[PDB]
């Protein structure tokens, strides 16, 4: 027999990381992958996801074909597992990530990669800019405010103090880490879905700019 | 490094020499600066939360952004954040002058990766484009409320010197959500500032490469304006060099 | 929004009634002077500043004991030579309108007084006049309602406890001259009854009893009464004869060579009157 | 008795400061226990002269 | 409507910190932007 | 010997400061007085008396001295200046004396190296042996604390004298730059700050 | 604003054996340490030469 | 501790001299004194 | 523990941490005052050493 609960927990954590649904970062290992796959196999509920991932053992550079019922079942299973919302885009992201992991060899060191192979034609940032901007200009403003107005600043100093107390035990370091990684992962997902190369250089140039402004 | 002092009486030659290691004062200064910066940032975050409350929207932030129908509240929140950042850079400004338009995209072919909030004029007035799906995705991504983030000698010294102390729906998760929204709107505001003050071509070039931000902003930001929120920490991509080589 | 749905927050609260005074003329900005003491959650519902200004009274503490219990007490600010109406430390409901110059002070404070003193006719008159005066609807109406609500909230906090204290068996107080063989005492208890519940609470917080019987032990703080109560109200008068000298050294060489650091007895005149009885400590 | 001072006029420079001492007797003592300054007829009794040094007795 | 570089530029000015400190220890309006606009219009009409 | 006579004179000056303290008649030591924030009046009186004492010493022929002064005991960091625990501002004609009570308390609480250091002293064992065969107090730590406070108030009084004699402008400039009184005595002799030297070196 | 305004021989004996030089050393070092602490807390630059000037005594030629 | 000590003894060879050793292999990750200092000090400061 | 605390109080928290890391600093930081004015350390009664110290160090 197996500790299906522990297997499930490891599976959930690994799936979260490989679907970029959690900013949490931790070590992972072949033990964890095996936990995940065994849990999926044993669970009647998740047989479809098990089949999906098992198919990654092959060339894995392919788009699985599913009926609408199959896709709905898979999405329901994933959403029940992670308790969230989700998307077949996330399904494909997990498929690609797990395929890369399975195809990767056993190594003495962890492999750090970037999301890719999600949703054929490679598009540049410039082409995306042109097309998206044209479509946006086509779009019309859903709502607007008039000129001037006034920022609605709060006034209750006691209220501000209460909020300050409520937030004091929150570590700014952890909050900053979580926020930055959230933004980074969402940008990664957008790029991968768009099939446009992610400019790691410019993404880091953002922080370079932050530092260059700070130093002055 | 170190210093030393000598005491001596005018009429006598018996002098007493003492030596001081500046590391202690360095620790004092670093702790003071860290505490001051933490207090400033928490004050700003609390102020942002408080003004959003002043708007008096019943739902919480994430629910607001999930409710696709109520574009009114999305626009209100976005504009309020943008104006707050604008004032934080120009404290004397409490409005935004020119009226503002808003649109909430709903599709990938309508959204631009890496710039969920952007700006474009209709040749008469500026329109702000919002990627509500992306905002929802960011604010919904599960956050880590457990792991910690980070010279061992000064680390130990701070550990042993500094002390610790053992009805709002806000948890660290919601605080993180607010901070993420603020940072995103700050990025968008920097883009918009470069746009307004350097032309649409410069705005497009910045979108292509943010590096121009360095000069186009530090010319005015680092001197007259409160430092960027991100300035609180130095950020970096894990395994950046190998990733670049990839 | 940030806060939980409703979830009444917890913070400090200014307690003196007069803190709510504000100019009904919104175009005229006004700030009432409040002593910081108002922010202490104690039996006092008037700050030191308002107390001295309107009642000629200053707060004070009386240690009591093994365990040092602190009993609230007020003291005279009345000078020796003050006479007549000046001696009314706290006017009665039949005299406050005259003792307090309603004309000379703000309408909001007049409403506050007509609320404290149970003068519904005057309260209604002020309300109607404000309804038909100035831009009532715009903001004056809301300001008046806010002030009235604050005063009524304080009074509703006080009066129930005051009535329970009145009917209380364990705790008993008798505001009169313990020297029953006296004429200036009178039906002090009846007059205290005539007073409003909140006014009764103020009197309790201010006037200490001449004696105090705790269970079986009696402590006599005075062999005499420092103030009296009559139809006019609380009077800063000596029941037996000449008024007590009140130097008022503040607020409104060989001698010192010998009298260097040296214990000094204050010249203040605290409020001692009546009998008080209690079972157990209740503290 | 505990020494104390009672100011009378203390406004500007008129500083009449009458001296005064304080009781150190509770509300339970009586008779000899309560007598502060005994008369010549009873001081020998109030004071335990035998318990104090002969010089003090003198 | 053009944004002016009021804060952006730094120019020489009376900056004696000693005088400022001494003052500190001894202790309808027009903005710079409005003045700039007004100067611009005056010079335009001058041309 | 001679230097011992000047040492005796300096200790006599300290003893005179002690007489001033006794005249003030404080129950607690100055350390506890400063530690007790509620003793604002005691702190102000101590500072004022020390300033008057220093004024009398610096101007022996002058016995007059400002008989009233506004006082404010500061506690917050933003209410204090490093290197100047005592300050003399003016609120438009009103002379305010600001005090950095936390800094005073810190200095006083600092452990002193009384025993730690060894210094030359009268150590004739023959005299000690001859004596052996023929056969309210203040500790060294307390004396050190008391000297520290006296010298602090001496610095403050010098700044105050600059303020009064020259003005608030020059007082601020002196706060910025202390080079005015490298010469010091040039009256000053009765000031202990003119008795020794202290220096800092890169190391 | 907050506020407005023989046996010495025995005490001299009490303090006589004290090493006056050590007293100056301790007092000056206490002052300097407190000043450095305040400077570090305030993140304000320190002027070593000006502090030396504070405790600088010129020597005459007689 | 006994398990580790006895394992070391059993695995050790027969020798003409006694073997002097130090305790080790008790309770995987090697931690330095500095890391222990940091972590323990943080937890202690948390304690009241 | 008292020696550690003495070094702390009289040399700052950084010096205290450094002492914790390496007690050798105790030598100067204490002998400056201890061996001269204070009763010798209790351990001073004997010279202590680790059995097979050299081989253990080589290990
Ligand atoms: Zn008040």
């Amino acid at each position: 027999l197996i500790n299906m609960r522990r297997y499930r927990n490891a599976a959930r954590k690994l799936i979260h990381h490989y679907s970029l649904n959690s900013t949490s970062s931790t070590e992972y290992k072949i033990s964890d992958v095996v936990m995940t796959m065994i849990f999926l196999l044993r669970s009647e509920k998740y047989h479809s996801l098990f089949k999906l991932l098992e198919t990654t053992f092959d060339d894995y550079t392919c788009r699985p074909q599913m009926t609408q019922v199959q896709t709905d079942t898979l999405l329901d299973a994933v959403r029940s597992l992670l308790e969230m919302t989700i998307d077949l885009t996330t399904v494909d992201i997990m498929r690609s990530s797990f395929a890369r992991c399975f195809n990767s060899p056993i190594m003495r060191y962890a492999k750090i990669v970037l999301l890719q192979n999600v949703a054929d034609k490679r598009t540049t940032l410039e082409e995306l800019l042109i097309e998206r901007g044209e479509k946006i200009q086509m779009l019309q403003p859903q709502q607007y405010i008039n000129s001037g107005t006034e920022i609605p600043f709060c006034d209750d100093a006691e209220f501000l103090n209460r909020l300050l107390k409520h937030i004091d035990p929150y570590p700014l370091s952890r909050m900053y880490y979580n926020a930055a990684n959230t933004m980074f992962y969402t940008t990664m997902e957008n790029y991968a879905v768009s099939n446009c190369k992610f400019n790691i250089e410019d993404y880091n140039n953002i922080f370079k700019v932050m530092e260059n402004i700070r130093k002055h | 490094n170190k210093v030393r002092t000598v005491t001596e009486i005018v009429n006598s030659d018996e002098k007493i020499q003492k030596t001081y290691e500046l590391a202690e004062f360095d620790l004092k200064n670093l702790s003071s600066l860290e505490s001051y910066e933490t207090l400033k940032i928490k004050l700003a975050l609390s102020k942002y939360m408080a003004m959003l409350s002043t708007l008096e929207m019943t739902q919480p932030l994430l629910e607001i952004f999930r409710n696709k129908a109520d574009t009114r509240q999305i626009a209100a929140v976005v504009f309020s954040t943008l104006a707050f950042i604008h004032n934080r850079f120009h404290p004397l400004v409490t409005n935004f002058t020119n009226k503002m338009e808003f649109v909430v995209t709903e599709t990938n072919d309508t959204s631009i990766p890496g710039e969920p909030i952007l700006f474009t004029e209709n040749e008469g007035v500026l329109l702000c484009s919002v990627d509500r799906p992306s905002i929802v995705k960011m604010l919904s991504r599960e956050f880590d409320t457990e792991a910690l983030v980070n010279n061992c000698n000064v680390r130990i010294a701070k550990t042993f010197g500094a002390s610790k102390r053992k009805d709002f729906s806000i948890t660290e998760v919601e605080a993180t959500q607010y901070l993420t929204l603020l940072l995103t709107v700050e990025h968008a505001y920097l883009h918009y500032y470069i746009f307004k003050n350097y032309g649409v071509f410069e705005y497009c070039k910045s979108l292509t490469d943010h590096s121009l931000f360095t000069n186009k902003l530090r010319s005015t930001m680092s001197t007259k304006t409160s430092n960027l929120l991100l300035s609180k920490f130095k950020f970096t991509i894990e395994d950046f060099d190998k990733i670049n080589s990839n | 929004l940030v806060p939980v749905g409703m979830a009444p927050r917890q913070m400090r609260v200014n307690r003196c009634i007069f803190a709510s005074i504000v100019s009904f003329d919104a175009c005229i900005t006004y700030k009432s002077p409040c002593s910081p003491d108002a922010y202490h959650d104690d039996g006092w519902f008037i700050c030191n500043n308002h107390l001295i200004k309107r009642f000629k009274m200053s707060k004070m503490v009386l240690p009591i004991f093994d365990n040092q219990f602190k009993m609230t007490i007020a003291r005279h600010l009345v000078g020796n030579k003050e006479r007549g109406i000046k001696r009314i430390l706290i006017p009665s409901a039949t005299n406050y309108q005259d003792v307090f110059n309603l004309n000379s002070m703000m309408q909001a404070e007049q409403l506050i007084f007509h609320l404290i003193y149970n003068n519904e006719n005057a309260v209604n008159t002020i309300c109607d006049n404000l309804k038909y005066t100035e831009g009532f609807t715009s903001n004056t109406q809301r300001v008046i309602h806010s002030v009235y609500a604050t005063t009524k909230s304080i009074l509703d906090t006080t009066n129930p406890n005051t009535f329970c204290s009145r009917v209380s068996r364990d705790e008993l107080r008798f505001f009169d001259v313990t020297n029953a063989r006296a004429l200036r005492g009178g039906a002090g208890d009846q007059l205290f009854n005539n007073y409003s519940g909140f006014l009764q609470n103020l009197i309790r917080r201010a006037v200490a009893p001449e004696y105090l019987q705790i269970d079986t032990e009696e402590l006599r703080f005075r062999n005499c009464a420092t103030c009296i109560i009559d139809e006019t109200g609380l009077v800063a008068s000596v029941p037996d004869g000449p008024e007590l000298y009140n130097p008022i050294r503040s607020s409104d060489r060989e001698l010192d060579r010998t009298l260097s650091g040296y214990e000094e007895y204050p010249t203040y005149v605290p409020l001692f009157l009546g009998y008080q009885i209690i079972n157990s400590e209740n503290n | 008795m505990s020494k104390m001072v009672l100011p009378i006029f203390d406004e500007d420079d008129n500083q009449f400061k009458m001296t005064i001492a304080r009781h150190l007797v509770g509300n339970k003592e009586r008779g000899i226990k309560r007598i502060l300054i005994p008369s010549a007829t009873n001081y020998q009794d109030v004071f335990n002269l035998n318990s104090m040094m002969q010089a003090e007795q003198l | 409507s053009r944004e002016f570089d009021t804060e952006a530029l730094v120019n020489f000015e009376n900056d004696n910190c000693n005088v400022r400190i001494a003052k500190t220890f001894g202790a309808f309006s027009i903005t710079e932007v409005e003045a700039t606009q007004y100067l611009t219009l005056l010079l335009t009409v001058e041309h």
